[PDB]
């Protein structure tokens, strides 16, 4: 039931989705093969609880948007989206995802929060492996409840929780 | 192309854009909502360009949260163009000296121009 | 009219015609300091110069093209070896003392100094040879600085270039001689005793000056040139 | 069964879409469709200075991005007449065979995973780590290095680099020869690839398979030797060729392409002596940073050239070079101006796929997947 | 070898031929003959069919003689059977009305994604194309992007309080008919080639 | 070639028994080459003056357009650049920033020079365009690393560790390859 | 030589004096412009006590009197210079080792160089 409703409850469940965190890639560009380095034999995205990778939308939580988002790819990653499990969160890697980038045209989204609910960016061209880990501990404590932005509030643990879907 | 509403003003926008609509399918209509400064939608305006494929239909920019009942006519006219079929909708992001003059513009030429700056985007975050 | 032969090129030119505009006319293009448009041309800055040929019966001299006359069917030379030559070595002239402001110069992207600078100096002498860019090692002018001539009007000494294109046109165009030089050979600077600046026209210098010496006070330090976002639109104010 | 293969699903990777039209267990034909990448740079170019652009060339081919900055260069300098210094030309020369064992690191690794096992993907990404940490340590950047110049080369090399790069070159013969060693004499890969593939030379020409594929059906047309642009005119090269070209004879080929790239280093390095590292023409080239306090000339030239730019003359150009996915160019239009008039790129991975339906005509469907890993496509080649 | 033979050709038949001292050369051919005299090049040993550019010289400085102009690339292989290496570009006017050109898709397999490419991004119709389907710009997309009367299509760019960034008002460098900040550009801010 | 699968296993078996291969950060700091390119920061003087003369070239030679620098004049009584000229407003959107490196390579002063720090992963847009006093070398750390050790009273651990900074950073702190 | 170092400290020593003519007579002092090699120095190396170039004394109307400047770090025959605007007076001193600073073989002193301000102001200054 959405891991609410019991203080030590909802801690638990958190604390087991944090740490369970199941990526979806949703490669594009260059950001996509800067993910696949996050998993080599030099910092490997397999420690914290995703070592499993299943390609399948019905089966992770969060799905990370590495790559430019090409308006003509903007409908499958948004139907790609929907057709994920609702606990699910969404990192947007790269500045292409983040904003524009250096390709302010026709071509690219310039949000990719325009499609998909975004719950962490992560600036970089490409942004380093390290910067993703910390981009996914950044989300790890934001379902923790521990996160803040620069004005002091605090983060709600699943963004796409607050939409009206339709 | 067609220009409802006026500036400013969310409800007589909305309700003249309710009459001007009618029983038109939007099934194969685009729906543009021109808007600044992606990120903060607090404080943000839209004007929307209905571009059916047959003819365009102009209202500037009246609605969003910017107004008083801007934001509360911005999700009547999401949802209604939802109701009506439509699917395909996009956010276009131009400077706030642009959005003034952009619906003084040629009807050509202003489409052109919002065709090619349009995000896709997900209505609900209107709504 | 008359003819012209720029280069490789035939012109029909009235015969009042500046030797300079009938280059341009052809298409052509060489440095321009001194003269000005609805100004008097007068050899100062010694830009404009080109070759002249009237027979091949070709000039000893380099002729100054903003000051020269033309005749019937004349010949005119601006790809010279010898004339970009020329042209780089009077630049370098100009910028013999300049402050070194570029990045700091309210001028930015528009600066006639820097853009025929860029255009004809630093000419290909004859391999991968190391180049200088100047030879003069010496002190620069150093004189006053950022001094406001009046409420609207600031004046960088450094920066002129001692061309005339400021005092001539408030000799001509005003008819308000309220600026004009004091000292002479590298010691001249622009002054006045008229302090106020009183002609109601005294800001079209800040467009005049091709360097940064006068400029806008009331948009000083605001952006650089190719910043600004420009509205070509027309003046309410009266009814000209 | 007009199978729907949906873009970047079941794991194509390099997303695509294709239309599978396929009875059984064969593969009748696949439609590809394509378009999810089109990024727009044939377009952006033209509104972004000569020096910006250099930022937009590593971003297509992002696995062999040094080719695309390569071309791009020559080709600038061809339009506007720059000498490129022989010490500059030889760590180009370096840095491009580098991303070129980088690249193919990367290809033979998706390739295997993509059918067949997983384990050998890690060793060739190890290997690739110690180029990128090579990279890192020149240029300051992983990929996208912003480090070529229309002169030469952004500035010089540091002491550390020159080591690491003998001890890579040390450890990398060993561990080519493990690759092949595992590959070549294929248990399962062979019953696999050695079918599959069917690459008839004359139909790789009339639909213009050139990338790197062409040589396993055995055509010796190798750009480094044909069009010597770079100085490979001075090198001595072994060109790897294949009997008929299969997915085994692609992936044997590229592995001794990789070993004598090695000895292509190893050759450039010992013929490396100190110098200068860019053309000094200030038109080309900005002024030295540290007479930036000095010289008038310097200070107009340093803010008029990384404002404006410089502007090269009025007309159109275009230079081959030969990458990890085949013959690549710039089709350069020049106006005169500060910002190119157009520029199109000869996408190497763009005309390879042409061959795809011929290719994977009749093959398995597991084989559909394997078969289209092993012609090596990169994406953000093809959308553009 | 093949190449000598092309001039000679071209030559003889009042075809242009356009050189620069680099090492390019062109063989511009009319609308009428490009068909015919492109099949007897392909007949003459020009294996592989490398490129089919469009080009859009609406804003070209110096006038053209049409709007579009679309280039192939020719080659031999010169590792192949008998391989001389000859390889160059031929170049068709295409009128702003008339946006037709005959493939070389039955000619070279090649063809037929470059021509789709250019249809797609010039309104340019290739006759006889086996399928002219719109390849990269999205299914929905209205017009052709890369001919000049097709905006780029920027987004401002954002900061903290009202303070935005509009590229094509913030651009310092210009093009070849921007007459740039100063009353004008000459020597080389009006193109400048170096004596190697 | 019945013999592969056995040498294939036997490979697979000696790297096994090969167990070192990787660096565990966050709990081992990154080993960084020294030409990195990470966080903007702005340099200062000996005299402690700002290098940022506020030229707009670093903008200007942007092709992302990332970069808004507002000029003004500066005060002789309390000087803030060596000119007559300084950065009043410094902004760069790190979300539009690629990292080039090409607005340092612009800076005629210096002061604007890529640094170490990549730890900039953030929840909201609107807090990755960072601003001036983000990026002068005083400041240590990333703004949610600096946000956390506030709202956690722990300091500020960076992970990365590199041999040394380069002259340009003068000033910038960093921990280098165990001097410290 | 090494008279350099005696030279920027003695050249300190006379901006000091004309920052105490200015406190003492009331009358504006202005530094005119820094060091370019100091501005643009990136990660270069400063070792000059100040950084300061040009100075002046102008008068209630802010047109200088008197102007006093020094010789870059890098420029070839290194001097300081002093000028009367509109007076057509220039002076170049020199600095001797044990005498000090001298205006070619003439002490330059302290009360000489208030006498000169003293007078240029008497004269030059219109307010
Ligand atoms: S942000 Fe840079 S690395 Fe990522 S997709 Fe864009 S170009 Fe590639
Ligand atoms: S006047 Fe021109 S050349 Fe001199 S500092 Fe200003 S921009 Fe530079
Ligand atoms: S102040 Fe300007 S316009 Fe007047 S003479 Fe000097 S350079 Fe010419
Ligand atoms: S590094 Fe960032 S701020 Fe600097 S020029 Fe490049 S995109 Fe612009
Ligand atoms: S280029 Fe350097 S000195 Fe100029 S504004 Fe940018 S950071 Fe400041
Ligand atoms: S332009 Fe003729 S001399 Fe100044």
């Amino acid at each position: 039931r959405e891991g609410i409703l019991f203080t030590t409850l909802e801690k638990l469940v958190a604390w087991g989705r944090s740490n369970s965190l199941w990526p979806a890639t949703f490669g594009l560009a260059c950001c996509a093969i800067e993910m696949m380095a996050s998993t080599d034999a030099r910092n490997d995205l397999a420690r914290f609880g995703s070592e499993v990778f299943r390609a399948s939308p019905r089966q992770a939580d969060v799905m990370i948007v590495a790559g430019r988002l090409s308006k003509k790819m903007a409908p499958v990653m948004r139907r790609v989206w929907e057709q994920m499990p609702d606990p699910k969160w969404v990192i947007s890697m790269g500045a292409c995802a983040s904003s524009g980038g250096m390709f302010n045209n026709y071509a690219i989204v310039q949000n990719v929060d325009s499609v998909v609910p975004v719950d962490v960016y992560v600036p970089g061209c490409p942004p380093r492996p390290e910067a993703l880990i910390y981009a996914v501990m950044q989300l790890q404590k934001k379902v923790r409840g521990q996160a803040y932005n620069e004005r002091g509030e605090r983060l709600p643990p699943v963004a796409a929780w607050k939409r009206t879907r339709g | 192309m067609v220009r409802v509403g006026m500036r400013a003003a969310p409800r007589v926008s909305l309700e003249a854009l309710k009459a001007a609509l009618g029983g038109l399918k939007l099934s194969e209509a685009k729906v543009y909502l021109i808007t600044d400064w992606q990120d903060k939608r607090d404080q943000a305006r839209y004007a929307l360009l209905l571009h059916t494929g047959k003819k365009d239909l102009l209202v500037p920019d009246a609605f969003g949260p910017a107004f008083p009942g801007g934001e509360e006519a911005l999700s009547e006219l999401v949802g209604l163009l939802l109701a009506q079929g439509a699917r395909r909708f996009y956010e276009a992001v131009v400077s706030p000296g642009e959005m003034t003059a952009l619906l003084d513009l040629p009807p050509e030429e202003l489409l052109k121009r919002v065709m090619a700056i349009a995000n896709p985007t997900d209505p609900g975050i209107y709504l | 009219m008359v003819r012209v032969k720029v280069n490789d090129r035939i012109v029909e030119v009235p015969p009042g015609t500046s030797v300079m505009d009938a280059v341009f006319h052809a298409g052509y293009d060489v440095p321009l300091f001194c003269s000005e448009k609805h100004l008097s041309p007068i050899g100062a800055c010694r830009m404009c110069l080109v070759r002249i040929g009237l027979p091949i019966q070709w000039q000893p001299k380099l002729a100054a093209s903003c000051v020269t006359a033309v005749a019937d069917g004349m010949v005119v030379d601006t790809l010279s070896d010898v004339v970009r030559e020329a042209q780089a070595g009077m630049v370098e002239f100009t910028l013999l003392n300049h402050p070194l402001d570029c990045p700091t110069c309210d001028k930015g992207g528009a600066c006639e100094l820097q853009d025929r600078t860029v255009e004809y100096g630093l000419y290909e002498k004859y391999p991968l040879e190391l180049p200088v860019y100047t030879r003069f090692e010496f002190t620069r002018r150093h004189v006053d600085k950022h001094h406001p001539l009046s409420p609207f009007v600031i004046l960088d000494r450094e920066r002129c270039i001692h061309c005339k294109r400021c005092v001539r046109y408030f000799e001509e165009v005003p008819g308000d001689e309220v600026l004009d030089f004091i000292e002479r050979g590298v010691h001249t600077f622009i002054g006045t005793m008229d302090f106020g600046l009183p002609s109601g026209f005294s800001g079209n210098i800040t467009d005049i000056c091709p360097v940064g010496a006068l400029l806008d006070l009331t948009a000083r330090f605001r952006a650089r040139n190719w910043e600004m976002e420009e509205t070509p639109t027309t003046c309410a104010l009266c009814p000209v | 069964m007009t199978l729907n293969v949906g873009p970047q699903h079941p794991s194509t990777h390099g997303v695509l879409r294709l239309m599978v039209t396929l009875s059984g267990e064969e593969v009748l034909e696949v439609v590809p469709h394509i378009g999810y990448l089109h990024t727009g740079f044939e377009k952006t170019m033209e509104h972004r200075t000569y020096l910006q652009n250099i930022t937009y060339t590593p971003r297509m081919d992002y696995l062999h991005s040094f080719a695309h900055d390569l071309a791009y260069a020559l080709a600038v300098e061809k339009l506007l007449g720059a000498v490129v210094p022989p010490r500059a030309e030889t760590i180009r020369v370096i840095l491009n065979e580098l991303s070129r064992l980088a690249s193919h690191l990367v290809f033979l690794g998706t390739g295997l995973l993509d059918l067949g096992a997983l384990t050998p993907f890690f060793y060739a990404f190890r290997e690739r780590e110690t180029i990128l940490d090579l990279f890192e340590w020149v240029t300051g950047q992983r990929f996208h290095h912003n480090y070529i110049r229309i002169g030469g080369v952004k500035e010089d090399l540091p002491e550390e680099f020159v080591p690491e790069l003998k001890k890579l070159l040390e450890v990398l013969p060993h561990r080519i020869d493990e690759y092949e060693a595992l590959f070549a004499e294929s248990p399962i890969f062979y019953e696999r690839a050695r079918g599959v593939g069917v690459i008839p030379p004359e139909v790789a020409i009339d639909l213009g398979l050139t990338g790197g594929s062409l040589r396993a059906s055995g055509v010796n047309y190798d750009v480094r030797k044909a069009y010597p642009y770079s100085g490979y005119e001075t090198y001595t090269f072994d060109v790897p060729l294949g009997e008929r070209g299969d997915v085994f004879d692609r992936m044997l080929v590229r592995i001794r392409e990789m070993r004598e790239s090695v000895k292509i280093i190893k050759q450039a390095l010992e013929r490396l002596e100190p110098g200068p590292v860019r053309d000094p023409n200030p038109q080309i080239t900005p002024p030295p940073r540290h007479l930036l306090e000095t010289s008038m000339e310097a200070v107009i030239y340093h803010f008029k050239h990384y404002t404006e730019g410089f502007h090269p003359p009025k007309g159109e150009v275009y230079v081959p070079t030969e990458s990890a996915r085949g013959e690549l160019g710039y089709y350069i239009v020049s106006d005169g101006g500060s910002m190119p008039y157009r520029v199109k790129v000869r996408a190497p991975s763009f005309v390879n796929l042409q061959s795809l339906p011929y290719a994977c005509k009749g093959e398995q469907v597991p084989d559909m997947v394997a078969i289209i890993a092993s012609l090596d496509p990169v994406m953000g080649d093809v959308d553009r | 070898m093949r190449l000598e033979r092309v001039l000679e050709e071209a030559r003889a038949k009042g075809y242009p031929i356009e050189d620069n001292g680099l090492g390019n050369l062109w063989v511009v051919l009319p609308r009428e003959r490009f068909k015919e005299e492109m099949a007897h090049y392909k007949a003459m040993g020009f294996n592989f069919l490398a490129d089919i550019v469009g080009l859009d010289y609406l804003t070209y400085p110096d006038p053209r003689p049409e709007r579009f102009a679309v280039v192939y690339e020719l080659v031999s292989l010169p590792g192949w059977k008998d391989g001389d290496g000859s390889r160059f570009f031929v170049r068709v006017y295409v009128p702003e009305e008339d946006p037709r050109l005959p493939t070389v898709t039955d000619l070279w397999g090649s063809a037929n994604f470059l021509e789709r490419e250019v249809y797609d991004l010039f309104g340019i119709v290739f006759e006889g194309h086996p399928d002219l389907r719109k390849i990269l710009t999205p299914e929905d997309l209205e017009g052709h992007p890369l001919r000049k009367d097709y905006p780029l299509g920027e987004t401002p760019t954002l900061f903290r309080e009202g303070r935005y960034i509009i590229p094509a008002e913030f651009r310092a460098a210009l093009t070849g008919k921007d007459p740039g900040l100063t009353f004008y550009k000459g020597g080389s801010r009006k193109g400048y080639r170096s004596l190697w | 070639t019945l013999k592969a699968l056995a040498q294939s296993l036997g490979i697979t078996l000696k790297y096994l028994f090969s167990k070192p291969v990787t660096v565990p950060y966050p709990d081992a700091p990154v080993a960084l080459k020294p030409r990195f390119h990470g966080r903007h920061v702005l340099t200062r003087h000996p005299n402690g003056l700002e290098k940022c003369i506020g030229c707009s070239l670093c903008a200007a030679a942007c092709p992302a357009y990332a970069i808004y620098v507002e000029p003004a004049e500066n005060d002789p009584e309390n000087p803030v650049s060596a000119g007559e000229r300084y950065a009043k407003v410094y902004e760069i959107n790190m979300l539009r920033c690629i990292f080039c490196g090409l607005c340092e390579e612009a800076c005629p002063t210096g002061a604007i020079v890529l640094g170490y720090d990549f730890e900039m992963a953030d929840y909201e847009y609107s807090d990755l365009v960072y601003g001036k006093e983000d990026m002068l070398v005083d400041v240590v750390g990333t703004k949610p690393q600096r946000r956390e050790a506030k709202r956690t009273g722990k300091p500020v651990k960076v992970g990365y560790v590199v041999p040394y900074v380069r002259p340009e950073l003068e000033g910038f702190k960093a921990p280098t390859e165990g001097g410290k | 030589a090494s008279s350099e170092r005696e030279l920027y400290e003695a050249w300190v020593e006379l901006l000091s004096w004309m920052r105490e003519y200015a406190q003492a007579k009331g009358v504006r002092f202005e530094k005119e412009a820094d060091f370019p090699d100091f501005i643009y120095r990136m990660e270069r190396p400063y070792d000059l006590p100040t950084t300061i170039m040009t100075a002046s004394l102008s008068d209630g109307l802010g047109e200088p009197f008197l102007l006093a400047d020094v010789s870059p770090r890098h420029a070839k025959l290194k001097r300081i210079g002093l000028r009367l605007p509109r007076a057509h007076i220039h002076l170049h001193a020199h600095y001797e080792p044990g005498k000090g600073l001298v205006t070619g073989k003439i002490p330059l002193t302290k009360e000489r160089f208030f006498a000169l301000a003293d007078r240029a102001r008497e004269a030059l200054a219109f307010a």
